[PDB]
């Protein structure tokens, strides 16, 4: 008889997860009552509150701006596909600065130094037609049947 | 009546080898901190600052 | 993971505790009011001066509140001053309704803001509320945002 | 189980960063002589290191 | 047969020495490729890993563009040529933000404000080909024979 | 299982080291200037000083007369590019007459009794372009790829 041992190696990411510690910045806001949010996807303001400044978001569409990316936190559910969201009535943490994985439905590894450019759906797309300041960081991997990328994000 | 400050920094690899070595970086650099101090003293003494009335 | 509110939201203050950075080594040249924009004149001895800002000026921070170094109300010619380089404050403003999120920010003379359509520089980061018979705003002021001309 | 698989040893010090070890090595030869000779071979010895981190 | 006391002064900078304790950010996931670096130059990217996440970096080289400086260490780095540099193949650190004493090869001292152009090796130069958009952060002073310049980065 | 018991060859020869004990002569009192030499090369002299008695020797160069070959020493040599060399402006042992090991760059055995031919860089080398009065002493060997040659000195 012969003994054996085995190996097998861990997963990298989670679709929303912060990559590293360098030097973050995220906020909470209210989740407008239109449409869920996915976890790792951007999101758009609608309205500011006048007084302090906090801020209602909803998802992205089509010829809008981008504010930042929703984050895994605390307050998390989970849909029919069992895809992680952020339900309608609640709080949701989004980041605004930092290096974060976020969902890519493209093909290829992104280079160095780019920018990114977004789908009307919020996600990671090579050729799409929405114009973003954050940037690409390299890191390009791929949990079960999902696609995450890693993104460089400046404060707006 | 007026105020002073500086700083410095040091690493946990930087102490252990002064640590290991027998002589440390920390010293040093708390040793400039004070010298400075007492010459900025003295600058402010005998040269004065114009900007700072 | 999120980030505290402030409670008070007098002008010359800051309003949020994300990241912000304070430079404190800095001189006055002249009077300066609390929430108003400045700029740099000279450097001695690693030493900032600042004065308020004219018309033709790169703005580089906005004066801070400070209860201890500004004993009259505002901050005086020759007094050691604090000025927020990074970070998110209520200044002073003449203008007469809230500008669109996130746009462009145009300081007039004396460093209030009067514009909101400008090239590049801070943002208007969503607070608008109102202060004797004049309004405050709440701007987000970035480090290199703004650069000297050649 | 690479840490199984092979020996583990305890040598460095937590601070160290480099070491060293050598290796030796010689030459030589012999002939056959008569009574009068003058020409005797000689031999010589060397040295070798390597380095890690 | 009277007493004298007598006074000098410590220099105020040194090649590769952060200036204060500003918001500051230090890279250390870099490795050295292709040569050395030298202590107070700038570098550049030649690519990221999309697994292993470790970027490789290099000097600064016409037609580039920089994406840090190195900084002081006394035990991450190797003394040759009368100085401290980076060896081949050794962990770096590089500094993405905050202010930075660096080489310079001008004469005259600059603007404070204004935007940085450097040279071909990395080093400060009044009118060089390569520019960046860092600023002059007003420190100029002067070493024995060595000239410095303090200088704020700010993310790529 | 049965055992095995194996057999082995030292190497002949060294670069720079004495053949055998025929009548030599070793001179002492020559310094090494402007750069340094490889054990086991030929030297020449630029200089002897009338008073005080030092000879100057330097690498063999291009046109010019070799004086001896620089011999093996454990003490009097330094380790440099993974080879023994002596230094500059250092004390040196010069052969001057006798049989001696030197490196070559030839690739065939020579003829016993025949000249010798130095190539510029002073190892010996057939038909190279510097003439000597030297003579094969009907050596050679390989020690793990450096080819040595056996020559006897006849003092100048």
């Amino acid at each position: 008889q012969i003994n054996a041992s085995y190996q097998r190696d861990m997963a990298i990411a989670l679709p929303g997860m912060v990559a590293d510690t360098s030097k973050y910045n995220i906020d909470g806001a209210c989740v407008v009552n239109e449409g869920d949010v996915l976890v790792g996807a951007a999101v758009q303001v609608v309205q500011a509150q006048a007084v302090d400044g906090h801020k209602l978001v909803k998802a992205l569409t089509t010829g809008t701006t981008p504010y930042g990316v929703a984050i895994r936190s605390h307050w998390q559910t989970v849909n029919a596909q069992n895809q992680m969201i952020y339900e309608d009535g609640g709080a949701i943490n989004v980041m605004t600065s930092g290096r974060v994985w976020m969902l890519s439905k493209s093909t290829e590894a992104p280079t160095f130094g780019s920018a990114v450019k977004l789908d009307v759906d919020g996600q990671e797309k090579s050729d799409g037609t929405i114009e973003t300041t954050w940037t690409y960081a390299g890191g390009w991997t791929k949990y079960k049947d999902i696609q995450l990328v890693e993104v460089q994000l400046h404060q707006l | 009546v007026f105020r002073l400050g500086n700083a410095y920094l040091i690493s946990i690899d930087e102490i252990k080898a002064g640590q290991a070595t027998g002589r440390p970086l920390s010293t040093r650099k708390a040793s400039a901190c004070q010298l400075a101090h007492d010459q900025l003293v003295n600058r402010l003494v005998f040269k004065g600052s114009a900007p700072h009335k | 993971y999120e980030n505290l509110f402030l409670r008070p939201a007098c002008p010359g203050n800051i309003s949020d505790t994300s990241t912000y950075n304070i430079d404190g080594a800095c001189v006055a040249q002249g009077d300066i009011g609390f929430g108003s924009a400045v700029q740099v004149v000279g450097i001695v001895d690693g030493v900032k001066v600042v004065a308020a800002l004219p018309d033709g000026g790169t703005p580089y921070g906005i004066a801070f509140r400070s209860q201890y170094e500004h004993l009259s109300g505002k901050i005086l010619d020759g007094e050691v001053c604090n000025v927020v380089s990074h970070g998110r404050v209520w200044t002073l403003t003449s203008l007469g309704e809230a500008p669109s999120l996130f746009s462009k920010l145009q300081f007039g003379s004396g460093g209030v803001v009067t514009g909101g359509s400008g090239s590049a520089g801070w943002t208007f980061a969503g607070g608008f509320v109102k202060h004797e018979d004049g309004y405050i705003i709440e701007v987000q002021v970035k480090q290199n945002a703004f650069i000297a001309p050649p | 189980s690479a840490l199984r698989v092979f020996p583990v040893t305890t040598e460095l010090s937590p601070t160290d960063k480099t070491f060293e070890y050598m290796t030796f090595d010689k030459v030589g030869t012999a002939q056959i002589i008569a009574d009068y000779t003058d020409d005797l071979p000689l031999v010589d010895a060397l040295g070798t290191s390597e380095f890690g981190k």
